[PDB]
This record gives structure tokens, sequence and C-alpha cells, in this order.
RNA sequence: AGAUCUUGGUGGUAGUAGCAAAUAUUCAAACGAGAACUUUGAAGGCCGAAGUGGAGAAGGGUUCCAUGUGAACAGCAGUUGAACAUGGGUCAGUCGGUCCUGAGAGAUGGGCGAGCGCCGUUCCGAAGGGACGGGCGAUGGCCUCCGUUGCCCUCGGCCGAUCGAAAGGGAGUCGGGUUCAGAUCCCCGAAUCCGGAGUGGCGGAGAUGGGCGCCGCGAGGCGUCCAGUGCGGUAACGCGACCGAUCCCGGAGAAGCCGGCGGGAGCCCCGGGGAGAGUUCUCUUUUCUUUGUGAAGGGCAGGGCGCCCUGGAAUGGGUUCGCCCCGAGAGAGGGGCCCGUGCCUUGGAAAGCGUCGCGGUUCCGGCGGCGUCCGGUGAGCUCUCGCUGGCCCUUGAAAAUCCGGGGGAGAGGGUGUAAAUCUCGCGCCGGGCCGUACCCAUAUCCGCAGCAGGUCUCCAAGGUGAACAGCCUCUGGCAUGUUGGAACAAUGUAGGUAAGGGAAGUCGGCAAGCCGGAUCCGUAACUUCGGGAUAAGGAUUGGCUCUAAGGGCUGGGUCGGUCGCGGCCGGCGCCUAGCAGCCGACUUAGAACUGGUGCGGACCAGGGGAAUCCGACUGUUUAAUUAAAACAAAGCAUCGCGAAGGCCCG
RNA sequence: AAGCCAGAGGAAACUCUGGUGGAGGUCCGUAGCGGUCCUGACGUGCAAAUCGGUCGUCCGACCUGGGUAUAGGGGCGAAAG
């Protein structure tokens, strides 16, 4: 059954540290904790060792990455925009 | 302990050895004024300076 | 220990002698084992790719910026950071960055920088939420952590 | 029961003071100090994170005394990479040598025109 | 058994008393005595008697 | 200790130059012959009684044949 | 005569306070002048395996052991002593130090300093003193030819001395016996590591074959030529060696905490067979004790594998307690490897142990007889091994040391009973120095002491029980904590009970008391939705006799159509709603009967509720009068700083 | 607590129920560490700070040995001079 309405993953946290910093680490815990499918062979075991590093099981493929998540928004603007750059700098 | 450096123990060997009485005959000596060892010492009533 | 941003080990040839040269590159975000890297003038624009400001597009951003021409990298090193390349003038041989803090700075053109933002994200998003993480964050750093008023 | 006492002057539970129970002949329980576990050799690839078939997982200092087969696998890179990442440097080797080979060939061709 | 210098060690003890016994000589323990004297257990060869070679010493 | 399979083995070990001696022991089931060599000491198992004896007159001479019973 | 004068001596107090923390002693005998206290025996108890047991580190330093004494000391005594006196006692290649580096300490160069010096530890150094490689030579000499030696060429960044761990890294010793006191050290027996062999110690490997001319009945011999730095498997990889330098690459050393499983051992438990004891008033085929195989080899189980081959999977499948895994190759079949501490074997029974005897060497590793057996259990406890996960803005040493690979500079011989070479087998020699006794604590250490304090670890039985709780017991230990005897006043300290009332006591429910375990129900306001919550409240609980439910192993043939009362194929048949037998732990639920309603019967073991203030919480704090509302904290906000910098030492 | 399985209800979104799982500066509670109250004992003490019961915490900002570094107007201080 549902054992949790709201809280889910910061259940372990009890009734500590307030509901608001409960639910802003809530999403970024999720995003930790999560596997994201591996863009190199496809399967989903990439998952967080440390901070900044994820490592597929699979392939042994090693990432820097984000914090919390695999990629961050800022890095793929950035990889856009380096590629764009790139391709306006070479003819 | 134990477990002890060569000096510690050439240490301790000497303060066995120099605990002792008086020999008998030194009381019979010319002008003696010597009664008992002095400088006894026990394990128990005082530590050595180590 | 004691950074958030991840380091990458990267190993090149001796150009010189028989020999294998190991780095410990910042791991600008993107990067992965097995690939390759490539460090000089004429390097292409990847990321985690090294070469000098004054041969970089004027919208570029970069890894680990080089404060004087020649030494190693010293700037935007901490994770998630990057300076931005603005502005060239060919002749005098500088170039204009925005730094991290927002501060616009002029260098030399023969500085380089490992093109990308540095690996470990937004780390600073997560509230801490206990005395002991932050003890445990502290720890690994130096003795500052507990602040008496 | 009968209990055990150390055989040795070190007291405390460390790695180096790890024990086993033996019944000696004369019916006896006694510590018998054992000896770390060893580890067999990691591949030379550092990709795949098994460790070598072949040979003998022993300390260091102990490889010194015994004979070479129990070291090394008879083939190329034996007893220091693994089979699989053997074959695929091969297979790299010849591949980017003939790629090598077709890039020579198609600058060698193109320059005909001038 | 006997009492030797502190400063010698079981290859000069060995050879001492194979010189001055005229034995032959198996293996030599050494320890340091509590005051301060050295102790040797010089064990003889096995074609050697500790009991007549301790007569002719003269410490029976 | 190492164990000799075969009589041969026992045969030209108990003629080696570093063999001190050999021990012949009569248990329930077998008889045990042990030569005492310089680094092991080589036992030879014969379950039956007539090749023991065999082999007991068989021994090269100029070593002890010491008996352990 | 004074100075709370200095030093020494002596009174009253005063035979007074006192010799009261941790349950406990009694009887007989011995020695002895002398016994509450010593010793032996018997009894009653205690520590109760998180010990009052058995062993270590630090510290002590002879306190260890034996003999003797009864001066002093052991706050009573002592025939005793950790006291005194006299003698004795610590044995190592394989247990440690020694070696390595850690945090760090610290010379040299350099810098500074009036100066002793101190700053700095890679920084402002011409910081490699080594090398199998080649040449030039000295022939030093068994001048064959290999070993010496000097110089030259070539190569050579530990880029920094040195110190720093008796718990980190670190090759290799175990079983039995032995003393008054020592043993993993002595003796006996089994091994093992490192180093060395120049005149090479022995074998084995390299490595000893094909072609052609001939002889020769063939088989086999002669001459000549050409090979030969091993071989097998599809593979994983295997076999006993298996040429190879400078150089390069890699591995091991070398890694946190926690969870859940499984394998192995030790202990515990149960059923038998022995041997010796205990009870026997009655019963008890009964109760208790005991009932081995080291290291190192060989073999085989067992555990693991992210190792290989075949093959190609959806009607997806395999699989765990959980997970998880698969066209990047599942399931299935067949193999390979690692660990092997388990079992068998050499060790090995000759030893050890238990028993029953027989001789004596005043005090025998004496001699002998028999035995040392068969099984079954398990969420059991403890180690260990492994698998798989979780956590981290925490990612959990370094270096000595050893090894593997890449490469192929070179070396080796002309087909010889051959060479260089060998990580294979066996053999020969050596392992120096220092520590080693004992205590390790209500008496061997520190606290002025034989001080209720303090002081780091290892092993860990039975019952009850959730339990390493508490209570009782076995092995082991002890004598009640620096005295006893006789009485049972007051006052006290510690522990109980108290009719009726129930906080009226008191600043104040201080103190005490109530509740308490488990099962079955049942749980409010409020809330940050997680909690509150064991809310609150109620019922049951013993003993005995049963009854149901929860599992594991084997075997299911239709048969002589025949001969390896038995075997190969086959005409020869339908458990397919699964049966037959054997064995096995505990656990749950229900029922009857039953005791003077008593049953978590001892032990263990929350009183509850409604509010107000402060601090969010967990944490910390004035060692020795303040544990708090104080400090910290996450969160929030502000400030400085782009290195010629901010803050700070000097 | 997340994650997972099954059953059921839904047009979907998803929801409900029973298990499994074993998180947490979580709770009760030993050893350990600490030291609330009795303002108990003692107070020429066992003790120049101890003892009894009762207590706080007991997977973590945990407890602890050894080795190291910081030295007096200095050190060090989750802060009490
Ligand atoms: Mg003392
Ligand atoms: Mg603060
Ligand atoms: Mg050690
Ligand atoms: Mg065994
Ligand atoms: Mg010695
Ligand atoms: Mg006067
Ligand atoms: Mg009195
Ligand atoms: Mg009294
Ligand atoms: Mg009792
Ligand atoms: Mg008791
Ligand atoms: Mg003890
Ligand atoms: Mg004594
Ligand atoms: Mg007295
Ligand atoms: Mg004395
Ligand atoms: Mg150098
Ligand atoms: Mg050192
Ligand atoms: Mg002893
Ligand atoms: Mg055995
Ligand atoms: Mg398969
Ligand atoms: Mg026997
Ligand atoms: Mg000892
Ligand atoms: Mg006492
Ligand atoms: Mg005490
Ligand atoms: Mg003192
Ligand atoms: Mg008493
Ligand atoms: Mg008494
Ligand atoms: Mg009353
Ligand atoms: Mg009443
Ligand atoms: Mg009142
Ligand atoms: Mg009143
Ligand atoms: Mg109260
Ligand atoms: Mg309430
Ligand atoms: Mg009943
Ligand atoms: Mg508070
Ligand atoms: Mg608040
Ligand atoms: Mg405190
Ligand atoms: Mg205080
Ligand atoms: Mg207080
Ligand atoms: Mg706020
Ligand atoms: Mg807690
Ligand atoms: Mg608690
Ligand atoms: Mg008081
Ligand atoms: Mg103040
Ligand atoms: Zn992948
Ligand atoms: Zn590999």
């Amino acid at each position: 059954a549902k054992r949790t309405k709201k809280v889910g993953i910061v259940g372990k946290y009890g009734t500590r540290y307030g509901a608001s910093l409960r639910k802003m680490v809530k999403k970024i815990e999720i995003s930790q904790h999560a596997k994201y499918t591996c863009s190199f062979c496809g399967k989903t075991k990439m998952k967080r060792r440390a901070v900044g590093i994820w490592h597929c099981g699979s392939c042994m493929k090693t990432v820097a990455g984000g914090a919390w998540t695999y990629n961050t928004t800022s890095a793929v603007t950035v990889k856009s925009a380096i590629r764009r750059l790139k391709e306006l700098k070479d003819q | 302990s134990s477990h002890k450096t060569f000096r510690i123990k050439r240490f301790l060997a000497k303060k066995q050895k120099q605990n002792r009485p008086i020999p008998q005959w030194i009381r019979m000596k010319t002008g003696n004024k010597i009664r008992y060892n002095s400088k006894r010492r026990h394990w128990r009533r005082t530590k050595l300076g180590l | 220990p004691g950074r958030g941003a991840p380091l990458a080990k990267v190993v090149f040839r001796d150009p010189y002698r028989f020999k294998k040269r190991t780095e410990l590159f910042i791991a600008a975000e993107g990067i992965h084992t097995g690939q390759f890297v490539y460090c000089g003038k004429k390097a292409q624009l990847n990321i985690g790719n090294v070469l000098p400001v004054g041969t970089m597009p004027e919208g570029t951003i970069v890894c680990c910026l080089e404060e004087k021409p020649g030494d190693r990298g010293k700037l935007a090193r901490a994770s998630g950071n990057y300076a931005t390349v603005i502005s060239h003038n060919p002749e005098t041989k500088k170039t204009r960055v925005k730094l991290p803090s927002g501060s616009k700075k002029v260098i030399s053109s023969a500085n380089r920088a490992v093109v990308g933002v540095v690996a470990g994200g937004g780390r600073i998003d997560k509230p801490i939420l206990k005395a002991g993480r932050a003890y445990h964050k502290y720890k690994a750093k130096r003795n500052c952590w507990p602040r008496v008023r | 029961v009968q209990r055990l006492t150390y055989r040795r002057r070190l007291s405390y539970n460390t790695a180096s003071n790890k024990t086993r129970l033996s019944r000696t002949p004369g019916n006896r329980i006694v510590y018998l100090y054992t000896k770390k576990v060893g580890k067999a050799p990691k591949s030379a690839c550092g990709v795949c994170p098994g460790r070598l078939r072949g040979v003998r997982a022993v300390r260091p200092k102990v490889l010194m005394r015994l004979s070479k087969t129990k070291k090394h696998v008879s083939r190329a890179y034996g007893g220091s990479m693994c089979a699989k990442c053997v074959r695929d440097r091969i297979k790299r080797a010849f591949l980017i040598e003939e790629q090598k080979i077709v890039v020579k060939v198609l600058k060698a061709q193109a320059q005909s025109q001038k | 058994v006997f009492i030797v210098d502190v400063k010698a060690n079981k290859h000069q003890i060995k050879q001492a008393v194979k010189k001055l016994y005229d034995i032959d000589v198996a293996k030599v323990n050494t320890l340091i005595r509590p005051d301060g004297e050295k102790k040797a257990y010089v064990r003889l060869a096995p074609d050697y008697d500790a009991l007549d070679v301790a007569n002719k010493i003269g410490i029976i | 200790p190492r164990k000799i399979e075969e009589i041969k083995d026992f045969l030209l070990t108990a003629r080696r130059k570093d063999a001190k001696s050999v021990k012949i022991k009569k248990n329930k089931d077998n008889v045990k012959f042990k030569v005492r060599c310089s680094r092991y000491l080589y036992t030879l198992v014969i379950t039956d009684k007539e090749k023991a004896e065999k082999l007991k007159q068989s021994l090269p001479p100029g070593l002890a044949v010491k008996e352990l019973k």
C-alpha cells in the first residue's frame, strides 16, 4: 500500500529540520539516488558514486556530471553553445 | 615492563646489585662509624629515578 | 577530499622520452573515462580540451583559466563555476574575461583554459540539514566549523 | 568450556593479530595465527573489475618462492591483462593501422588533381 | 653453562670454548642475567660428553 | 613428510646419501617403512606382510633398520 | 614570656574517636611455646564466563622460585607474607624490536641573526661516486679462460640527508614432553623462510629429429646436409622447468561505516556404544565426567567467479529474504579458474588422554592390558570466508618489499651424449645484536598507603528469558575486603510494613508509592502529515491432558521376449485431482479438566492527562557548589578579496 | 522511510488493500561515556571530589589507547574566563 501521503523519501528525517527544508531536499535526494539510462551502453545503471561522479556498472564508464543530477541544465546549454561556436569558428 | 631496552636493563641490574646489606665484617674495622646500609631501597616504598 | 569538483586523471605521452605522463586535471562537466582530450594551440573547441584564450571565439566559456601566461589553472576552479571569454585585441595580445564573481579581467591571449564548466554541479542547492553533515564537511577541509559568536 | 589465550605479546585485535581455532593431538584447542587473505591481480586495462584467473592469490612476498607458471598465463600479456581486453587491443591495433593505410591511400589519390 | 663477557656474541663464545677447551660445540644459547652478567648455554657436539669435560674443567 | 607410492621409489630413496635411517612400523592393517632423509620423512605403506618381509631383506646395507616395536 | 615567632621535645584530650561499603562462616586434625586468622580434610556459602577465572600492553623492577627467621612492618594476630636474610631463576633464523613510511620532526645549500643560534625541507645547490654494457690497457693468476683493478665511452630525476609505530605495512614454527621457578626459545619429532656456493654438487629440462647418398634380408649402423631458446587445449587455461639486459607499463602491499543472506569451523544440544565415578529409604537400562590428530605436502568434497564453448530468447524468461540479470548473448548443456581453515592420507600413534594392573633407579619421557566408537540436529552463540546492497557537500594512508607483462639490445652450438640458460626435484652451509622471570590490580602500576578512586585489550559453559539483562549453577577462584567476642538501649545509616483518611505536610508531591513484560482489542486534541502513540482505556496470563496448522529426504514401471535368483535393449503401461515409507526443529491457535481468583507469582520491568514560559530538535558546557532558558547547530542576512589579493602569524 | 511484488478499482491520470524491504545525528534499554535529584551517605572521609539509589545518551557532532602539533600575555576553547 501507499505508506506516506506526501513526504516520500524524506520520511527518514522524521519531524526534524522543518517541512520546507525537507520538501526542498526531497527532489534533490530523489535525483541523487536515481539511476539514469547510460548514454554509452543503454542500460539504466548509471548511478552516482560521489558528488559530481557518475558511474555505470555495466560498461564501467565514469562520467563527470552534476552534484545531484547526471547532467545540469547549465552544462547542457554550455555544450550546445560550444558546439555552435565551434561550427561558427570553422567553415 | 617486559619489553625494555638494553640500557634500562643494565640500569636496573646495577640498582639490584647495590641494594644489599653491608658485610658483617665491616663493623669490625678500625674507626667504622657505619651501622647499616642507609641507602637500602625497597621496590614498594620508593620508586627509581627512571 | 575537501573539494566539490571531481578530478580527472589524464595520461599523456612524454614527447621527449619513452614514458607516460599522468596529469590531474579538474574535471570539466561532461568528460568521461576513455575520452581523448587535446591540449595545445591547435586543439579544437570541445568539452575538456585545453587551448589558449586568444584562439577562442567571443562568447565561449572556460573551466580552469590561467591568471598568468604560463602557470597552471587558477580561475573558475570551484565546482559549477566558469569564466567567459568576452573580447579580444590581437594587438597587445590581451583578452577580457568575466570571472565567476562577475568582475572583468584583462589577461594575456596565451593563457590556457579548459573548455566547459567544471563538474560538481549545483552542490550548494542541497540544505545541509544537520550539524553532523557540516561537521563531516569541514572535517575534511580544516578546523573552522564550530563558530562561536 | 576451555577458554583461549593469545600466544604472543600482541594483545589487541588488529589486522596482524588474526587467529583460528585448532585442535592439537593433545586434545586441546589453541590459536593458530593465520596469514592474510591474498588477492589475485587486477587487469592492466583498468576497465573490467574482475581479477585474473590462473594466477595463485597469495601475499606479495610469497610470489618470490612460487614457480613461474603459477604467476602467469600462457598468452601475450598473460598474468597482467585479461583475455577479453587483450583481444580488444589486438582488434583495435589492427583496425587503427588499417584506417591509417586507408587515409594514406585517400590522400595519395586526392592529390592527383593540382 | 658459562658466565661470559657481555660484549661477546654467539660466534665469539663458540670459538673461545672450542679453542680453550679443545671441544666441538653444536649451538650456543645466550641470555643476559638480571644482575647484568651474560650467561651462555653451550651445547657440545654429540660425540663429546659434557660430563667428563666438566670433570677435566673441574666443575664437577 | 612425503608419501612414497610404489616400491621402486622407496628403494632408490633408501640408497640416497642423506638417508640417515629406515624405520619399520608394524601396524594392525599395514606396515609402514620410514626412511629419514635430510628434508623429508618418506613413508611407504605396504598393505600385506609378505611384500613387507621381502622389502625387509631387500633394504640397502649401512643404514639403520630400527624397528619401532 | 610573648612576634598565629624558628627548630626540637612533651602533655591534657585519651586508653578516647575509632579498626561498620561490596551476604559467611563452622567442625576436626597437623606443625608449633603460643592458633578466630597458617596448612590439610569435611561442611555451608560467594564471584556466576560483561568473573573475585585464564593471559597480555603501559607502568613497576626482582615484587617471580625455594629455604630459613620471627627484631621491625603487614593500623588485631600470625607458625603466614609482595616483610627480613641466603641462594636460584628469563636460552629464539621462523615471538617481537631491528626494516618501512604516516601525522610530523630535522641537518646540508641558501636566507636571517649582535650572538647562542633559527627560518626553511625543495625552496637562490656543479645535490647522481652507481651500472650486468663496449673499448684502452696493466696478465695480478690454474698466463686454455674466467675472475681482479685503473681510465675512457654509454646509461642512470626516488628532485633529496636523516629520524618517526614492541596496536599500521612487514618472508618464514608447529605438535608432544620437561622445572621449585623458563619455554611457539630447553629436549624429542615434524617442517619452513631468507642468503651463499668462485673452484660449478647430483639429476631433469633446453635436447637431441628430418632429408639425401650408402652398407645392411629386415631391424639397425656410416657419411653429408638442414632444423631444434619446450609442449597441449576451439577457448577459458593447463603441464615440472621453459634464455634474455638498460627501458616502459601494470599488479600486490592498499584500505571507511552499516545492513541482509549463505559456506566452514569451535562451543552448545539430542540419541546410542564403551571406561571410571555418584544415588540406590523407593524409583531410576539412571546422573556426572571423558571419548585427539599440529604445521607443511598430495587427493577429494564444499564455496565462489563480471571466465570459456555451443546456441539464440516475447506466449519474455531466469532468480533473491531483498534484489537483480539478459541480442553488449538469458535459459539449457558442456568446460575453465580461484579459495579450500572442511574430510581422507604422509605426519599418526611410536605421541597424548581415559581406565585396569605390574615392577622398581631414595625423585623411572618405567613396563604391560583394553579403549580412544556410531550417529542426528539448528533463524542457536562466537570467529572466519564469501555474496549482495545501503550511506556520505564524509569517498575512508603512505612507503619499504615482492611479482607479472611489453620490448628484444645481446648470449649460446654445429648435430655434439652438444652449448648458453633454468622461477623443476634433491643435496651442502649460515642466520649475528637486544627484550623474554613475575604483577597487570578492591595488594606488585598512579593517587604520600596492601587507598571503595583511576588505568588499554583478548577467551567466554548450563537453566530461565527477547537478551552479553537480572537470579541460580558447572570449570576456575576466594574467604567477606586492615580485627574478633558478648548483648540487641537511645540517636543514626540502609531496607520494609502500617488500620481510617489521602498532599490536609511542604517554598515546592522532596522522598516514597502507583504503573510496568507479552498477547488481544482500542486510541483524542493538535500537527511541519513524518508524528502524537506503549496516547488515554479495557481484557487475558498458572498447571495438566489433548487437537489442528506451519517441513525435509528417498522410492512411483508394463514385463525371464531371459543368464550379465542378477545385468544391456525392447513388444512391453498410465502416479499426470499425486501417493508410499522414513525423519525432523521449534512456533502459533483452539478445547477440556483443574487449584482457597491464583498465575509477567522471584527476577526483569513506562504512573497518566490538561495547560503556560524558554530553547526548534540530536549535540556541548563551568574536572571540584550553576547541565540551564546558556554555547553550538542547520537555515537566513551582510561584509572583504581575482593572488602585486583578502584575513592572519612572524 | 524510499525501492519491489501481488490483488482489486479506474477511460485515463492514477488510487486502494496485503505483503516485502530495513532508512534514521529515530525510540526503550545493557556495556561504555556522562553526572539530574535525594540538596541522600561521607564530610579530622574509602576518597585534597568518593559511594548508594535514581538518572541523561547509548550508529553517532559516539567512546577510547598510543604517536604527534600548538607554551604563558602564549596556547587551546560547540565560550564556562
Ligand atoms: Mg605505588
Ligand atoms: Mg554561531
Ligand atoms: Mg605490526
Ligand atoms: Mg586439521
Ligand atoms: Mg635472546
Ligand atoms: Mg622561650
Ligand atoms: Mg571505642
Ligand atoms: Mg567499628
Ligand atoms: Mg551456592
Ligand atoms: Mg551465586
Ligand atoms: Mg581478567
Ligand atoms: Mg612469593
Ligand atoms: Mg599488627
Ligand atoms: Mg627483600
Ligand atoms: Mg639526483
Ligand atoms: Mg625508522
Ligand atoms: Mg610462567
Ligand atoms: Mg589426522
Ligand atoms: Mg546461460
Ligand atoms: Mg596408544
Ligand atoms: Mg611470561
Ligand atoms: Mg584491600
Ligand atoms: Mg584500589
Ligand atoms: Mg607522585
Ligand atoms: Mg560482612
Ligand atoms: Mg573476616
Ligand atoms: Mg495508611
Ligand atoms: Mg488504606
Ligand atoms: Mg498545602
Ligand atoms: Mg501548611
Ligand atoms: Mg521523586
Ligand atoms: Mg499527550
Ligand atoms: Mg488456562
Ligand atoms: Mg535544548
Ligand atoms: Mg524556533
Ligand atoms: Mg563535561
Ligand atoms: Mg561543577
Ligand atoms: Mg551539577
Ligand atoms: Mg528562522
Ligand atoms: Mg539515537
Ligand atoms: Mg534514546
Ligand atoms: Mg549531601
Ligand atoms: Mg562572567
Ligand atoms: Zn553504461
Ligand atoms: Zn579488462
